[PDB]
């Protein structure tokens, strides 16, 4: 493959583990989702630049504006939770039980 | 909310599904799933209880990580053979993460914990739109990427989804968790056929959507959450009883009734292969999920519970909603046994 | 001071993602993610590299972590698990660097040719119009459908945000 | 897989235009009109066959055409053409609007004498 | 009235209305298109000669083919 | 003119480096000596490692990465 | 020699900032009614040198955050005169105006980090509102910058300093330029538009001010560029930047601070339609005057 | 009046004059009297690169003009 | 390496100045939140708009004109929606 | 499923984003143009499975264009043998600038 691609995918999967296992706050979880966005951005961009595939260069900027508005929706939800409680813990979500 | 705002938002949910159905370019598929999420959040939290806030939070986290994992699958696909044609992938790893992205998307048993949680804490309209459309649109994605699937994925996720959606449901007395467990059961039936003859899966999709629309209209006959409220629906109306009977047994799928057409043809063009142990195991667990349908039937339409005064006060007034489309979907969802040669209407 | 500056910056990139994947206080997390985005922008600006990383440097590092720090400061406000996971992630980094250097190939589930690689790369070919900048100078002639649905999803994101944050 | 074949070193010694780039931009257009009747043959070979190691002899032919052209411009007018290209030489990225009067001088030279 | 309450709003709608309506009718858009078309980025190719076609001028000083001339001619 | 010089220079580096691939592996087993990787004898453009190998720093840095962090 | 270019770039800006402090105090005195400083030192220059010395002498969080706010502010103050074409810019960036926007955003980060590390709720909500009114004008700055370079083709800014030989660009977009100048007043955090080491924080503020002055002078006007003699261009450019900085003082010393909600209300409902309408007019109009600028 | 403010303004105007003038001084000094090239595009980079190749001294400003003719 | 060296010199001189500066002694508002997300969405629409002058030389001028006016018109319409729906009151 | 409104309305509004060999905005190719064109014209009117039977050669050729992994494999083998021979003592290096 290459050398850089292994390190970017390693950074991606470590960001994915940081997204999945998370301890106390939800802001850090959404922030790790933002880091995963960065990883997909950088990966697709270096692919398209090394291919000199000039035609569909829309991918990175449109990927990031969309996953940005995903993060905007997420921040709205997290601030809604922190309004209707005291904090933004994973606790206070203990109601609505399975 | 304004009715302007809701007609706009429903138009955008429709727009997201049409973009997913319609395109030949992977970025358009990803944008379709995202736009579907973005618009489907404020259909939830139509009220403002903490139940809806927590439910939409859980749904948002699971759905957004599913969408980013799908984008990871696309980017692996173009790290390999590089073109934006929605077709056969060129990596078993890319197909693996893509099937796991859909398995987080529409609910399969490793990935299904969010579904009963999010369906309880919302009103019924949001649950209706999420089950029907959010389980319609990614089946199109699977139908477009069927030639490059490791079958162990769909097999494992399908069997495990049938048995988990079966065994969950013996304990839940809430209506909405019953309906979500029924949803995971039909996701197993709608997914295990896929690598054999997908016309079966798309017809099963149409069947399940018509059935679940009938069920949620009957639970919008009056706002009911437990089964006890349905016993009071007996005391206030006689015909809602017999329709809950017929549609519950059609969700159960008995051969004189139209809920058997999904099982029957799928077993047929499943065992014109020589998978036999897998169909008979699936059909045994299909016998299992009929029990909670049956105990709901026994609770309301067949026995009669004690009831409450002020239903005397309720006798005078009409049940004067508009049912959105009730009778057509009822007798098109139940009496449609002798039209199984409308299987081949599809392609 | 040597050739493999792409691999070096990618090591700092993996360092940054580990440094906020250990779940700190979220403003330590924001600091680490700013450093990560800066060196990712440096990496893409080292693969030529004219525009697009710097374009998103405004957005991802100009319009996102501001809002994260904003909503962290107005929401809420050392431990062995965080520091332990950081040291073990650093150790996995150290081990993968060692297997790149003193071996031939590294496999997670691929094959990666273990050496620092300017390859592949352009052979000095005559562009004269800075290929990626004219690629971004599409979307406005050929891009009919894409900016239509993109601006439409932006407008729907606007009305969604205000409704959820109490329309009206 | 099949192995490649190239012309060896004794095919690739053709004397090249070892002049700089600033002067090579400075004498562009009249090179474009006087010579470059046969370089389009080289260009047609290069586009119709994207295989150098097939078209290089037309490269030799355009090499000797350009060498003859610079011989012709050296041993005749103009000597202040040298002042012309060293006038456009120090003007950064090269513009044809800056050092313009000497371009008209060089043009009067070439229209009168040649 | 319509002007005193929100003056900058009226001026913004006015200049926006002319920036929408005015690109319809103009005597200059064809000039914009021809200038934008006739600036060769890439290389105009030579071709195998003809099937004896009365076009494609051989010399780059032969005046048969298509020409840009109105830059000097306003 | 520049295209002709560039053809002659890249053919020169290809001839140099295939001659030195013939030298540098003079006794290794297996190993055909001039293996193009592809299956169609067309003109690959090489990937700026076969144009530029064994140079140790100077020309490879000042001829690949020089422009990007130049200017 | 390139290190000498670096030192002559990033060292004399500090003397520029200190002498800007004496100039703004003197001229604001002569506005108000005040000679001074004229006692310590001849005509007050040893007075600012002693100001910086005395502020270094004195003996005054989370030392991570406590040090990483001013280090970032002042490295922005240093890095942000890289592509400004005092005729030969230090790095010929092919795109630099987007770099201007990005480093304004990094200054927003610096103020938010110092506000978080301040660790007191009144200073926290004050720094929060200051972040919001710092970020509320980078929209308008970006869109006006877009429309003024759309008249001139490319992000390179050297093509811009080419194109302003014919007319000063203040004429073919004057209200757009005026709104950009008011947004520079907002971004610099001065009047009307409104704990340590204050030397560093103060320093980064004033270097950002002189950056916006020089970027205003380059973006909108200039002088004719003499071949092989850039000294005259540098002189007339510097005098124009200084006259605009005195004009910036002249606007400082005469207006009260806005109320914060008046500031936001003014921005959105008064700049934001007017900037949009002027920007769509500069989109649709150069295609109507047979004039699209040559990106090279 | 302004009679005591033009010293500070004059000194600060020299202190803003100095980096551009020193930079132009060094650009002329570090090219043998020429101007530094500005390759925005890869084409001017290739043209500059063959220029520094054919100087022989690995230094393109020499530009060996009309002397390696014959 | 030019601008990397300059960046590093800026960092080192700033750290030198900080070390000289240090060593010688030795509840909320909802209205705050809508400003940030309003900025985020309009900044995204900025991110779409601003590569327009690179694009401004095409052969399909009418399409570029129409979609450019579409983008700015949608930006002003989102502003108009929050304007009519009192989106930034105080 | 999948519909063909993209086909019936005729305006291929998304088939320009898709592959190479189209209107790239100023007419340049990518790095692996001719490989894609060869593989597409291999498997064009083919039913996607005898395509997998009889277009494997050009598809491997395309992947070796895009990744160039085998070419890097050979290149790395050359460089490591170069390192062991220059450590062992054959030709203190002349193979650059002094042939
Ligand atoms: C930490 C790194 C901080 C980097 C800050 C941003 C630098 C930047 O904006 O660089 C842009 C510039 C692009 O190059 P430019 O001159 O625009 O010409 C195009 C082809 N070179 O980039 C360059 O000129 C060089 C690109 C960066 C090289 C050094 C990377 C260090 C990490």
């Amino acid at each position: 493959m290459s050398l850089v691609y292994m390190n970017i995918m390693m950074a991606f999967t470590v960001s994915l583990t940081g997204l999945l296992m998370y301890r106390s706050h939800l802001m850090s979880s959404l922030l790790c989702l933002e880091g995963m966005m960065l990883s997909l951005f950088i990966l697709a961009t270096l692919m398209i630049l090394n291919s000199h595939f000039t035609l569909a260069s829309m991918m990175p900027i449109i990927l990031l504006v969309f996953a940005a508005c995903e993060a905007a929706l997420g921040l709205s939800l997290l601030v809604m939770v922190s309004n209707t409680y005291g904090t933004d813990y994973v606790q206070n979500l203990n109601l609505l039980q399975c | 909310m304004n009715p302007i705002i809701l007609i706009i938002i429903l138009m955008t949910v429709m727009l997201g599904t049409i973009i997913v159905m319609i395109s030949t370019h992977w970025l358009l598929i990803w944008i379709g799933f995202e736009m579907n999420m973005l618009a489907i959040i404020p259909i939830m939290m139509k009220k403002h209880n903490p139940r809806a806030t927590e439910a939409s939070t859980k749904y948002f986290l699971t759905q957004s990580t599913a969408s980013m994992l799908l984008m990871m699958a696309i980017i692996i696909n173009l790290m390999f053979s590089g073109q934006w044609t929605v077709m056969k992938l060129f990596n078993p790893m890319a197909s693996m993460l893509m099937t796991m992205a859909l398995a987080m998307k529409l609910g399969m048993a490793p990935f299904h914990f969010w579904v009963p949680e999010v369906t309880q804490g919302i009103p019924l309209s949001s649950g209706l739109i999420l089950l029907t459309w959010q389980k319609l649109a990614p089946m199109s994605v699977l139908y477009q990427i069927l030639p490059s699937i490791n079958l162990d994925l769909i097999l494992t996720l399908s069997i495990l989804s049938i048995t988990i959606g079966g065994w969950g449901g013996l304990n839940q007395t809430q209506l909405r968790k019953i309906m979500a467990y029924s949803s995971i059961a039909h996701m197993g039936w709608m997914t295990a056929v896929l690598l054999y003859n997908p016309t079966m899966t798309l017809l099963n999709l149409i069947i399940y959507i018509i059935m679940t629309s009938t069920m949620f209209t009957l639970f919008m006959a009056n706002s009911t959450t437990t089964t006890l409220s349905l016993s009071h629906t007996w005391n206030k109306a006689p015909i809602m009883t017999i329709l809950v009977l017929i549609t519950l047994l059609s969700m159960g799928g008995l051969p004189p009734l139209s809920g058997f057409m999904p099982k029957w043809m799928i077993i047929q063009e499943m065992t014109k292969n020589d998978s036999i142990i897998l169909p008979t195991l699936m059909a045994i667990t299909a016998l299992l999920n009929l029990y909670f349908y049956m105990r709901l039937t026994y609770s309301t339409a067949l026995t009669m519970f004690p009831s409450t005064n002020n239903m005397k006060m309720k006798w005078q007034f009409p049940t004067t909603k508009r049912m959105t489309l009730l009778p057509t979907m009822t007798v098109l969802s139940t009496m449609l046994l002798p039209l199984t040669p409308i299987l081949s209407i599809l392609e | 001071m040597m050739t493999y500056i792409v691999f070096i910056l990618s090591i700092i990139f993996v360092m940054g993602f580990v440094g906020f994947s250990s779940k700190p206080s979220p403003i330590y997390g924001g600091l680490g993610l700013i450093v990560s985005g800066g060196v990712g922008c440096g990496i893409v600006l080292n693969f030529g590299g004219s525009f697009l990383g710097l374009m998103v440097f405004l957005i991802y590092l100009g319009g996102m972590m501001v809002v994260f720090g904003y909503t962290t400061a107005m929401a809420t406000e050392s431990n062995k698990v965080v520091l332990g996971t950081f040291i073990t992630g650093l150790l996995m980094e150290f081990l993968m660097v060692y297997y790149v250097l003193k071996d031939k190939e590294v496999e997670i589930v691929f094959k990666f040719n273990g050496m620092g690689d300017w390859v592949i790369y352009d052979t000095g070919d005559s562009g004269f119009f800075s290929e990626e900048a004219m690629g971004i100078a599409a979307l406005y002639s050929y891009g009919t459908w894409l900016v239509i649905v993109t601006g439409w999803s932006l407008l729907i994101g606007v009305v969604v945000i205000m409704e959820i944050t109490r329309g009206n | 897989p099949g192995i490649v074949e190239l012309p060896s070193l004794e095919d690739l010694k053709v004397q090249e235009v070892k002049v700089s780039s600033s002067v090579l931009k400075a004498a562009a257009h009249h090179y474009g009109a006087q010579c470059d009747k046969p370089n389009k043959e080289f260009m047609l070979c290069r586009w119709e066959e994207k295989d150098p190691r097939r078209c290089l002899e037309e490269g030799k032919l355009v090499n000797q055409c350009a060498l003859e052209f610079f011989r012709q411009i050296k041993r005749h007018c103009a000597e202040p053409f040298t002042e012309y290209w060293t006038c456009i030489d120090y003007s950064g990225l090269q513009l044809f609007r800056r050092c313009r009067k000497e371009q008209a001088q060089f043009d009067k030279c070439v229209l009168d004498k040649l | 009235n319509v002007w005193a309450k929100e003056p900058v709003l009226v001026a913004s709608f006015a200049i926006a209305g002319l920036a929408v309506i005015l690109p319809t009718l103009s005597p200059y858009t064809k000039y914009s298109l021809m200038i934008n078309r006739a600036t060769p980025y890439n290389y105009p190719v030579p071709l195998r000669d003809d099937g004896n076609m009365p076009d494609v001028p051989s010399h780059p000083q032969d005046p048969q083919g298509p020409s840009l001339e109105w830059l000097k001619r306003l | 003119l520049l295209q002709a010089e560039k053809d002659r220079r890249v053919l020169q580096m290809l001839r140099e480096n295939l001659e030195e691939e013939a030298t540098i592996m003079k006794d290794v087993p297996g190993w055909k000596v001039g293996e193009s990787v592809f299956h169609t004898t067309r003109w690959v453009t090489p990937m700026m490692g076969e144009l530029y190998g064994l140079r140790t720093g100077e020309e490879i840095l000042s001829s690949t990465y020089g422009f990007i962090w130049y200017t | 020699m390139f290190m000498i270019n670096v030192l002559t770039l990033i060292i004399p800006i500090l003397l520029a900032v200190a002498f800007l402090t004496l100039v703004e105090r003197k001229v604001l005195g002569y506005m108000q009614f005040r000679k001074g400083p004229n006692v310590v030192g001849p005509y007050g220059l040893l007075q600012p040198i002693a100001d910086a010395i005395k502020l270094f002498i004195k003996e005054p969080s989370s030392i991570s955050m406590f040090i990483l706010a001013p280090i970032l502010a002042l490295t922005l103050a240093l890095t942000m005169w890289i592509p400004l074409p005092m005729p030969y810019p230090l790095i010929n960036m092919n795109l630099g105006v987007l770099f201007m926007l990005a480093m304004s955003s990094l200054a927003v980060y610096s103020i938010l980090w110092s506000g978080w590390a301040s660790n007191s709720k009144y200073a926290l909500i004050g720094a929060l509102r200051a972040v919001a009114q710092t970020i509320s004008y980078e929209v308008t700055l970006a869109i006006i910058l877009l429309s003024v370079l759309l008249m001139n083709g490319s992000f390179t800014l050297s093509t811009l300093i080419i194109t302003q030989e014919q007319v000063w660009l203040i004429f073919p977009a004057w209200p757009l330029a005026m709104m950009w100048f008011i947004s520079t007043l907002a971004e610099t955090n001065r009047a009307p538009f409104d704990a340590g080491p204050f030397a560093l924080f103060f320093m980064a503020e004033y270097a950002n001010i002189i950056m916006m002055n020089i970027f205003t002078t380059t973006l909108f006007l200039g002088a004719f560029h003499n071949p092989y003699m850039p000294e005259l261009y540098t002189i007339n450019f510097t005098i124009k930047s200084l006259l605009l900085s005195i004009t910036f003082l002249w606007i400082r010393a005469s207006y009260p601070r806005f109320r914060y909600d008046q500031l936001m209300h003014l921005l959105w409902k008064n700049f934001l339609p007017l900037t949009l309408a002027l920007c769509m007019w500069h989109v649709s109009l150069p295609i109507l005057l047979s004039s699209i600028p040559p990106q090279t | 009046m302004w009679f005591e403010v033009l010293p500070g303004i004059a000194v600060m105007g020299v202190c803003l004059f100095i980096p551009g003038m020193a930079t132009a001084r060094i650009h002329r000094f570090s090219n043998g009297g020429r101007e530094k090239r500005v390759a925005h595009y890869s084409y001017q980079w290739y043209l500059m690169e063959r220029d520094r190749r054919v100087s022989g001294v690995n230094r393109y400003y020499v530009s060996k003009g009309l002397e390696n003719i014959d | 390496m030019n601008l990397m060296i300059t960046l590093l010199t800026n960092f080192t001189l700033a750290t030198l100045l900080v070390t000289i500066a240090f060593w010688l002694p030795q509840p909320f508002s909802m209205k705050f939140f809508l400003v940030a997300i309003t900025f985020l969405l309009f900044d995204l629409e900025i991110a779409l708009l601003l590569p327009l002058p690179w694009a401004s030389q095409t052969t399909n001028l009418n399409t570029m004109l129409t979609m450019a006016l579409l983008l700015i018109f949608l930006l002003a319409v989102s502003l108009a929606y929050e304007w009519t729906q009192k989106g930034l009151e105080w | 499923p999948f519909f063909d409104v993209q086909k019936k309305l005729g305006v291929d509004l998304d088939h320009w984003m898709t592959i190479q060999s189209a209107e790239q905005p100023h007419r340049i190719p990518a790095r692996c143009h001719a490989f894609e064109k060869e593989w597409i014209e291999c498997a064009h009117g083919i039913g996607s499975i005898r395509a997998e039977k009889e277009c494997k050669i050009e598809f491997e050729d395309f992947r070796e264009c895009l990744l160039r992994q085998k070419t890097m494999k050979r290149l790395n083998a050359i460089k490591r043998q170069r390192d062991k021979l220059i450590k062992e003592g054959k030709y203190t290096p002349p193979p650059h600038h002094s042939g």
